[PDB]
Order: C-alpha cells, then structure tokens, then sequence
C-alpha cells in the first residue's frame, strides 16, 4: 500500500 | 482516463474542484486508486473515486504523481524495459 | 446555492455530470437534501462520483409544496412558494 | 425543463 505524493507540475 | 503504453502507463483526470490537500493516490497490488473528498459546513460534500488496474511489470515504487495548475491530476510510472 | 426571496425560496445547482435518475432530492421536514450519484464499472475502470448538498427551508414554506426541476443545460432547480397574503 | 420527483421519505 503506497501512497503516492501528489507533487506540483 | 487510463492510456497504457509501449514503456509506461499514464492516468490524467481533471479535479479542478479539488485542493491537493483534498486527494490521495495510492497503489495496492496492481491497482492505482484515485480519490478525492471536498466537505464544508449549509452543507457541502463532493467526492469521488477512481481504480485503475495496471500491467504487473510496472514497479511500484517508480509511479509518480502530479498536479498541474489548471486541475488535471497524472499519474504514471514506467514499465520494465530492455 | 440558496436564495431566500419575498415570496419564494429557490436553490440552483449545476448538476450537469449526472443523468436524472441518478438524482434525488429529498424533502423532510425543514431540510431539503440534493445527492447525485454516479457508478460505473468501466477492463479495469471502476468511476465514482458524488455529490450532496443540504439546506435548511424558511418556516413559513408547506414542504409539501416543494417541486424540483432539470434544466437541460444541467441546472436543477428546486423551490417553494412561501405563505402569501 | 424536466420535472425531477421529490423523496419525501
């Protein structure tokens, strides 16, 4: 279960 | 929506009406899942959820996330290769 | 969202990702509910959205009175007369 | 317009 980091685009 | 490729998967999905506070993006197995959950109290609520299946020779730890200003949310990592 | 008028309450919604039947407006009591909810089991795809707003009616609104209407530009409309003279 | 019923229960 990873969660993934949403990151600025 | 979901777009497999030769080298890679990529979902896009518009949550313009989302902060990115309000989203998570998480993978279990070979599944992405996407949701996003807005509330405010006169009561406000909006939400939704996505799951996506994806190929198994996509490495997990290499899918990405990012959301760009006009609200369109990717997601996408690369496949095995050579 | 809500207007309270002289005559007449009315709350407007843009309601434009969600078909009729997957719309529901309760009325009960003083409280007026709006919930919209879209299910779809796309190879892989599973699609879920939804939506619920809730809003209190002036005393002087018969619930009963209430009627609900669908734009076809996606805006759902639902109001009351308030007592008149 | 079309007339969306109301649930009163």
């Amino acid at each position: 279960e990873r969660t993934i980091p949403i990151t600025r685009e | 929506g979901m777009r497999l490729e030769k080298d890679r998967f990529s979902v896009n999905l518009d949550v313009k009406h989302f902060s990115p506070e309000e989203l998570k993006v998480k993978v279990l197995g070979d599944v992405i899942e996407v949701h996003g959950k807005h509330e405010e109290r006169g009561f406000i609520s909006r939400c939704f959820h996505r799951k996506y299946r994806i190929p198994a020779d996509v490495d997990p730890l290499t899918i990405t996330s990012s959301l760009s200003s006009d609200g369109v949310l990717t997601v996408n990592g690369p496949r095995k290769q050579v």
